[PDB]
């Protein structure tokens, strides 16, 4: 019996360290894939908006070898 | 000498351990402050009993208050006799057990049994001769209950030689704090099967109808339930405490009493129950003493057989009348007492009466109709746990589904044990 009740008191201990380590673990998860998600989604815009700087160039150069003729 | 360690664990341990103290405080004349002033040689002739003498003639109780809060046992501590006890002997810690059995018995109390341990130890050390201990507690609590029950296995098991006695307090739904009643009471059972000599088993709803019904008190309080079980506790006791030739330890007790080790609760009586100046007779302190009306545990003796039965009269009477109305009930109900058991029934006579009453009478009966008791707990018990309703209070502490079918099945055991007496 007195092993039993040291048996108990340790799957007490063990799942509520556990359930602290699913939740640290979970947690880092989410926060590093979002950070991830959002910075992607950053990135991409950036992406366009460089684009349509480098079609202005295009349209800006396209403009002197017409002038020169 | 002859010494018993008493032993009051968690909210209604204490509160009912209080009350006890303090009724016998008086019948032996102890004062609150420990000192003598009574006129009788007969109050302390077994005084030691439950008391220690220390300097200055004072008797101290050899009473251990045991909590997981300080609540009640502060309330102790500051009620009429709260000062007689050892302030050394208040074990308690802070966290609670939240009406949780699993607390009291493996988290929570595992923290504090030793430091109760050590003052158990230091008690029986200073005894010429420890008969055993006696315990009060509630089975529907988490402290009483659970660490209660701990308590007495950790005693068995440091002290197997020594009788183990309990004042054990059957949760109701009448009067009824938490719906996990039924699983308190049903992890206790199994423990008090195994590791107690004598039960007394108290029943809250039992007190609360004889407050109602008989005593005619609309609204009882705890404090109303507590008195019955003070006048029962002091009764039960009397002859462990006054000179006398019958039950005189408990030991001889269990003897009398325990015709099969598992079969060890007893119903407790009391007479008179008066809502008050008239005199009682010895006639009719016997046919209320044997009334159901006047049983603790809410159980029908008809219901069953009386295994053995042990009597208490308390007062200045005639011995001669109080034989021929004992042989008068036992001859014109033979039915209800075995027959495999032969002159079962054992009387005793005290002259010091109890407070307040000339004559009064004190029922010990071991029946198979306490099985009543016992499957109206396991019905409680199934409806909940067939839904394994509130059981992740208990699953959270570290107990598994699989202690509590086991817990379940040990009282039908019980319960099956009673119905196989009762047809023989
Ligand atoms: N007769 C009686 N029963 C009580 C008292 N206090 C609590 N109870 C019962 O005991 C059960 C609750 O147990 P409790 O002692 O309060 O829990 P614990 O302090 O953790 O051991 C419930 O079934 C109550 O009906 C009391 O003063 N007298
Ligand atoms: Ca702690
Ligand atoms: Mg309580």
């Amino acid at each position: 019996k007195r092993e039993h009740e040291r048996e108990v008191i340790q799957k007490a201990i063990e799942e509520n360290n556990n359930f602290i380590k699913m939740a640290k673990e979970k947690l880092a998860q989410k926060m590093e894939s979002n950070k991830e998600n959002r910075e992607a989604h950053l990135a991409a815009m950036l992406e366009r908006l460089q684009e349509k700087d480098k079609h202005a160039e295009e349209v800006r150069k396209n403009k002197e070898l017409k002038e020169e003729a | 000498m002859r010494e018993i360690v008493h032993i009051q664990a968690g909210q209604c341990g204490n509160q009912i351990g209080a009350k006890f103290w303090e009724v016998i405080s008086d019948e032996h004349g102890i004062d609150p402050t420990g000192s003598y002033h009574g006129d009788s040689d007969l109050q302390l002739e077994r005084i030691n009993v439950y008391y220690n003498e220390a300097t200055g003639n004072k008797y101290v109780p050899r009473a251990i208050l045991v909590d997981l809060e300080p609540g009640t046992m502060d309330s102790v501590r500051s009620g009429p006799f709260g000062q007689i006890f050892r302030p050394d002997n208040f074990v308690f810690g802070q966290s609670g057990a939240g009406n949780n059995w699993a607390k009291g018995h493996y988290t929570e109390g595992a923290e504090l049994v030793d430091s109760v341990l050590d003052v158990v130890r230091k008690e029986s050390e200073s005894c010429d001769c420890l008969q055993g201990f006696q315990l009060t507690h509630s089975l529907g609590g988490g402290t009483g209950s659970g660490m209660g029950t701990l308590l007495i296995s950790k005693i068995r098991e440091e002290y197997p030689d020594r009788i183990m006695n309990t004042f054990s307090v059957m949760p109701s739904p009448k009067v009824s704090d938490t719906v996990v009643e039924p699983y308190n009471a049903t992890l206790s059972v199994h423990q008090l099967v195994e590791n107690t000599d004598e039960t007394y088993c108290i029943d809250n709803e039992a007190l609360y109808d004889i407050c109602f019904r008989t005593l005619k008190l609309t609204t009882p309080t705890y404090g109303d339930l507590n008195h019955l079980v003070s006048a029962t506790m002091s009764g039960v006791t009397t002859c462990l405490r006054f000179p006398g030739q019958l039950n005189a330890d408990l030991r001889k007790l269990a003897v009398n009493m325990v015709p099969f080790p598992r079969l060890h609760f007893f119903m407790p009586g009391f007479a008179p129950l008066t809502s008050q100046y008239r005199a009682l007779t010895v006639p009719e302190l016997t046919q209320q003493m044997f009334d159901s009306k006047n049983m603790m545990a809410a159980c029908d003796p008809r219901h069953g057989r009386y295994l053995t039965v042990a009597a208490i009269f308390r007062g200045r009477m005639s011995m001669k009348e109080v034989d021929e109305q004992m042989l008068n009930v036992q001859n014109k109900n033979s039915s209800y007492f075995v027959e495999w058991i032969p002159n079962n029934v054992k009387t005793a006579v005290c002259d010091i009466p109890p407070r307040g009453l000339k004559m009064s009478a004190t029922f010990i009966g071991n029946s198979t109709a306490i099985q009543e008791l016992f499957k109206r707990i396991s019905e409680q018990f199934t409806a909940m746990f067939r839904r394994k309703a509130f059981l992740h209070w208990y699953t959270g502490e570290g107990m598994d589904e699989m202690e509590f079918t086991e817990a379940e099945s040990n009282m039908n055991d019980l319960v099956s044990e009673y119905q196989q007496y009762q047809d023989a």
